[PDB]
């Protein structure tokens, strides 16, 4: 198992997380697309679809 | 002659098996060449527009 947070779109603070495994690597290769019907994010500069 | 389906397979002088076992190699697809779908895991919670 691993855990995400939702695609970024909210004017609004961050609540606190408990988190302890990570990955070595980015392994989110089989990500298509963000959140394709919005104009825009929040977070962590991501891209869309290629 | 027919196809290689031998329906009256009982007690055939050839004993056991005989009957040419056949591959169909023949396999027609309609439709779209698809082997992975574009899945739409998250979808998108309730946006408004004009």
């Amino acid at each position: 198992p691993f855990c995400i947070p939702i695609p970024q779109v909210y004017p609004c603070i961050t609540a606190r997380r408990v988190h302890y495994a990570f990955t070595s690597e980015n392994n989110n290769d089989s990500l298509f697309s963000t959140n394709a019907a919005s104009i825009d994010t929040a977070f962590g500069e991501n891209a869309a679809v290629s | 002659i027919l196809s290689p389906d031998v329906s009256s397979k009982s007690l055939s002088a050839y004993l056991d098996s005989a009957v040419a076992n056949g591959p169909e190699l023949i396999i027609e697809d309609t439709g779209l060449c698809t082997s992975f779908m574009l899945l739409d895991n998250i979808p998108s919670a309730h946006l408004t527009k004009e």
